[PDB]
């Protein structure tokens, strides 16, 4: 599959364990969609750990609970400190994205969504992979980098037990 | 004899789009989807109104019972695939019933996963 | 009319009176007119259930919501929405979201009749000549005329409630 | 699309955010209909604030039953709660018809900003583009002027 | 044709077409009818009094408590004038100008012109529009009278 949008000079066509030696073009399409989507989630997740360590949103998360954005702990402890109704509404919204706008059409490009723009900007364009081969590769590598990082940050929180300086030496 | 609930457009497209019938799904994908549904659902009847429904844990017991139910029905599916041997999921030139056995094994895996995910949601939230 | 003939004999006070006193349909294409009806029926079908849901809730029957809030919610349906626990509302949105997803992407209605969400068109006749049947056009009138009434009815309920109690 | 009434001179085809790389031909007219409608509202909105400032409030009674001399209603934000909901309903109704009139559906003559005013119909002296472009350009200025005016009336507190 | 009158010609120092005149004619006749209804409508709460009465919504046995030419309101009949406004719309959305094939013909529901006395075209069509023009100025002049020159009479 050398020449597919994901091959980079550092490794060429990586495939060390040989998970795609046979063609299985369906398998590659599914795994590429996972690679892009996991990268985008990881990229948004990686920024989701850095920013609260510097800035916190002004208002209150649940005004009828006293809870304000500041006092919510960062990392994998907000899950048990942010009210369950709050987290359920994020799940409902991500459900809307996965079922509505960000619904991967079969005929479309691997990561193409029929309602989002060139870097994801809401309100969109149909993909032009050949012209945008640079940024499509850039997204995958950044997603690839983010997936390593977010797996790190969560692991750092799991052991150190915080999100402060110790979690990131 | 065509009826609305089985031969209507919505009924036909709903039945065809089920995990057991959806076009283009590898057998392990059907098994995984069905197992996730079953494992997620089966936790509830035990962790609530169960023998240890009021214990401080009251959910790990439900998790164990749901995983046990998933394993029992998976064993039944393996019996079915080794006795009846359905061949509608086997790819061409394969051991008869191999597709069904793969579907059942991945149903067991998906049941474990769905049960664990439901338990994780209950404990965390 | 030409294109409005696809939704002909289905509106007006009497069944065969194309009302449109704004020209909203003229110059519009056949698919657009069919899509306009799909919006009309969907609004009306929800309006019919909305009015029924309003009345079974404004009379004192809000069990799921009295048993979830552990207290009898107020009869006023607008005020009962606030008292209803946020978990209940989010699940309500998600269930409709699943239904709206289900009808659109997996089990899409046809493009010639985009309101056949149950899909009777594959077992229906609609073009036979029997009297003790083939009154499907009449039952289309009753759905539309009732639904149109429910649309203005439910708005009246919401407007009056939000203003003159 | 790069040759419509919007390209005046000081800026060319000003689409920095790329709404035209994918803007369909009908989408331009739809968005143009949005722009023309937005601009005409803004011109009416702007006049509606600068004119009651210099010229005094309406000599009259506004509501013949609830003693509104037009002077207790301030010029700016907050007048929404001072003008009656029915005077608000009646302007809503009047604007409601002005679109439920001769249709502005896609492809209709109302969909390109044409409705039948014709206050300034010059006898085609190479001025149809002039009047059209002036209306679009002024509407663009009026929208920007209004939003600043709205922020002027809000952040300061009242009027200007 | 039609509303062209006798003391003046086309009186167009400003439409002047066919389709545009047709829409303008519909506006002209429509405004004419209301003024004639309003003009004779305003003289009636005068002599013969504020005739109304009977059980009305929040106005039971209301002797048309909406006084003065403007009518004011204060939950007196003028709030019931909104019902007039609503039912006026019903006739404006059922017997309207979109299916009104001629200028402002409503198919003559009353059939007053089926030899009952009015006639088709000629003076009657010209007399209706001319009378409407007079009433429209009269109603507007009556509006000025109530505002800053006392009441009607
Ligand atoms: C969600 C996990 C996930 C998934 C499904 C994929 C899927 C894929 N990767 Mg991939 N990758 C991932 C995470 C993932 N990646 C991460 C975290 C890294 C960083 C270490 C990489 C680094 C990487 C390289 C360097 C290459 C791939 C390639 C591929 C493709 C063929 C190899 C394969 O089947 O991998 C399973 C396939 C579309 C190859 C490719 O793009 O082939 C065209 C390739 O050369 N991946
Ligand atoms: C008597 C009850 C019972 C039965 C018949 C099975 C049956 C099975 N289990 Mg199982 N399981 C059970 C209870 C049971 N499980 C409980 C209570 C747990 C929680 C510790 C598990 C955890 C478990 C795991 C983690 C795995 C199985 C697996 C399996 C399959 C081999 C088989 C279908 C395996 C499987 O599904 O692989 C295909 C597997 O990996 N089981
Ligand atoms: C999405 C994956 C996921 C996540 C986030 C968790 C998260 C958690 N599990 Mg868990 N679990 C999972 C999958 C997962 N589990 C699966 C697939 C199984 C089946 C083998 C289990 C079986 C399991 C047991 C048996 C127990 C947990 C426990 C726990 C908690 C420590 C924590 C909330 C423990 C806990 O806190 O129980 C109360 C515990 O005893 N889990
Ligand atoms: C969601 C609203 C909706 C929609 C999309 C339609 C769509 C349609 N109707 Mg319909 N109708 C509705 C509500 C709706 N209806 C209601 C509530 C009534 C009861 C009065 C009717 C009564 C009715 C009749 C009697 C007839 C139709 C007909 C038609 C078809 C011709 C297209 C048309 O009239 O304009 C389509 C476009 C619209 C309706 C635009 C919606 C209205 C706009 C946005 C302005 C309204 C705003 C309103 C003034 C303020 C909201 C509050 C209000 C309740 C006070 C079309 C399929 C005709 C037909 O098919 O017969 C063959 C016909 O004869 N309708
Ligand atoms: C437009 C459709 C519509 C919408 C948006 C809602 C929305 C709502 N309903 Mg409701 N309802 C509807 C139709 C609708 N209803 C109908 C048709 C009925 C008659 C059966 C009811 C009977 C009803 C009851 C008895 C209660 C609600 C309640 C509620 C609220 C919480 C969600 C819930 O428990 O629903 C549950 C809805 C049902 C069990 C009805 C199922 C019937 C479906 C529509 C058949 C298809 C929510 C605001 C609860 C509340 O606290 O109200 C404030 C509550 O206790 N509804
Ligand atoms: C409702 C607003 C609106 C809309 C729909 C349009 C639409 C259009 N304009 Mg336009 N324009 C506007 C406002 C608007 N304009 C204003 C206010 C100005 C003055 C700066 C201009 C100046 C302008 C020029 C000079 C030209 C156009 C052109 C065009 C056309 C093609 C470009 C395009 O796709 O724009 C689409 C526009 C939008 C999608 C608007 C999005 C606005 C974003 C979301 C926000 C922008 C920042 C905003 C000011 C933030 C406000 C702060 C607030 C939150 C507090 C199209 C018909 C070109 C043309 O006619 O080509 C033939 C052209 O040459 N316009
Ligand atoms: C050309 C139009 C125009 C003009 C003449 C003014 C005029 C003024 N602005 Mg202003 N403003 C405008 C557009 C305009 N604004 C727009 C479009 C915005 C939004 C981007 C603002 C946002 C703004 C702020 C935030 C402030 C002003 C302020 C001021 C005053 C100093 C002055 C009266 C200041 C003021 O008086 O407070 C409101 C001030 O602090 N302006
Ligand atoms: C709703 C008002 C209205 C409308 C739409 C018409 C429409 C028409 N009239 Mg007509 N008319 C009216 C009122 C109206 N009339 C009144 C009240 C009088 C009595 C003076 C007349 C006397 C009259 C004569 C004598 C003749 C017409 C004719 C015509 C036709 C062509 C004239 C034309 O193009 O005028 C176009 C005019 C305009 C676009 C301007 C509209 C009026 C402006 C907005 C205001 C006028 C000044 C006003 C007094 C100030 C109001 C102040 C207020 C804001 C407080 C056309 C169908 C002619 C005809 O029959 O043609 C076949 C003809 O000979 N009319
Ligand atoms: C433009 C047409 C128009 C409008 C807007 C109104 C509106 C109104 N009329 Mg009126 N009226 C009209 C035509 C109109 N009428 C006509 C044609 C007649 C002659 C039969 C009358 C005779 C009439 C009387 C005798 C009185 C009103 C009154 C009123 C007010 C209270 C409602 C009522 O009793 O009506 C009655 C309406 C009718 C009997 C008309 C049929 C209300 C503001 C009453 C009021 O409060 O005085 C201002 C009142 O005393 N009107
Ligand atoms: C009542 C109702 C109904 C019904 C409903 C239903 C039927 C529901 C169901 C539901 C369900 C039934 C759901 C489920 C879900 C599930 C899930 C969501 C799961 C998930 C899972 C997961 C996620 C997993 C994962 C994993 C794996 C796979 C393995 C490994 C481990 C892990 C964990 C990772 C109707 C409509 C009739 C009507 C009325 C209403």
């Amino acid at each position: 599959f050398e020449g597919e949008l994901g091959v980079t000079p550092p490794m060429g066509y990586f495939d060390p364990l040989g998970l795609s030696s046979d063609g299985d073009k369906k398998t590659f399409i599914r795994r590429r969609k996972s690679e892009l989507k996991n990268g985008r989630v990881a990229m948004w997740a990686c920024m989701g750990w850095i920013v609260p360590e510097w800035y916190r949103f002004p208002g209150e998360l649940s005004p009828s609970s006293g809870l304000k954005f500041s006092e919510i702990p960062n990392g994998m402890a907000a899950l048990k400190a942010l009210p369950t109704e709050a987290w359920a509404q994020m799940g409902a919204f991500v459900a809307l994205l996965e079922l509505g706008p960000l619904w991967q059409d079969e005929s479309r490009a691997p990561g193409d969504f029929k309602t989002c723009a060139k870097y994801g900007f809401p309100m969109g364009s149909d993909s032009d992979p050949v012209k945008n081969q640079y940024s499509l590769n850039s997204e995958i590598n950044n997603g690839r980098l983010a997936m390593m990082a977010i797996t790190g940050m969560v692991f750092q929180n799991g052991i150190t037990g915080t999100t402060g300086p110790e979690m990131w030496a | 004899v065509i009826t609305l609930t089985e031969n209507g457009l919505f009924a036909k497209q709903f039945l065809s789009a089920l995990a057991f019938y959806r076009e283009g799904l590898k057998p392990w994908q059907r098994g995984l989807e069905i197992g996730m549904a079953h494992g997620y659902f089966l936790i509830g009847p035990f962790t609530s109104l169960g023998p240890l429904r009021n214990t401080p844990e009251a959910a790990t017991v439900g998790l164990l019972c749901g995983c046990a139910i998933v394993g029992i029905v998976s064993i039944g599916g393996l019996i079915f695939g080794s006795t009846i041997k359905p061949t509608r999921f086997d790819k061409d030139g394969d051991k008869p019933g191999a597709g069904f056995i793969e579907m059942i094994n991945w149903h067991a895996v998906g049941g474990l996963g769905g049960a664990g995910f439901a338990h994780a949601l209950i404990t965390v939230f | 009319r030409e294109a409005p003939k696809v939704l002909a004999g289905t509106g007006g006070p009497l069944p065969e009176s194309f009302w449109d006193p704004a020209g909203f349909t003229n110059n519009k294409t056949d698919e657009e007119l069919l899509f306009y009806r799909a919006a009309e029926l969907k609004h009306g079908r929800i309006a019919m259930a909305a009015v029924v849901g309003w009345f079974t809730n404004a009379s004192g029957f809000h069990y799921l919501g009295d048993l979830w809030l552990k207290k009898p919610a107020s009869d006023n349906p607008i005020e009962a929405f606030n008292q209803l626990s946020l978990l209940g509302v989010f699940q309500m949105v998600f269930f409709i979201g699943c239904l709206e997803w289900l009808t659109t992407v997996p089990c899409p209605p046809p493009k010639d009749a985009p309101w056949d969400v149950i899909g009777m068109s594959d077992v229906l006749e609609e073009d036979t000549d029997e009297n003790p049947m083939a009154e499907y056009k009449k039952i289309q009138m009753q759905e539309l005329n009732n639904s149109r009434l429910a649309m203005v009815a439910i708005i009246g309920l919401i407007v009056q409630a939000t203003t003159t109690g | 699309f790069e040759s419509e009434l919007g390209v005046q001179a000081p800026t060319g085809f000003w689409d920095p955010l790329g709404f035209a790389k994918d803007g369909s031909m009908k989408a331009f007219k739809r968005r143009r209909a949005s722009e023309i409608k937005h601009g005409r509202i803004a011109m009416l909105a702007t006049m509606g604030y600068i004119t009651p400032e210099i010229t005094g409030k309406f000599p009259g009674y506004l509501s013949p039953s609830t003693l509104l001399k037009y002077d207790d209603i301030p010029n700016g934000l907050g007048a929404i709660s001072k003008v009656p909901a029915l005077g608000w309903a009646q302007i809503f109704v009047y604007c409601g018809y002005a679109e439920l009139s001769q249709d502005q559906t896609p492809g209709s003559p109302g969909a390109e900003g044409n409705f039948g005013f014709k206050v300034l119909t010059s006898s085609d002296p190479d001025s149809l583009e002039k009047k059209l472009a002036s209306e679009i350009a002024n509407g663009r200025l009026a929208m920007m002027a209004f939003t600043g005016m709205a922020t002027q009336d809000g952040l300061t507190g009242s009027a200007w």
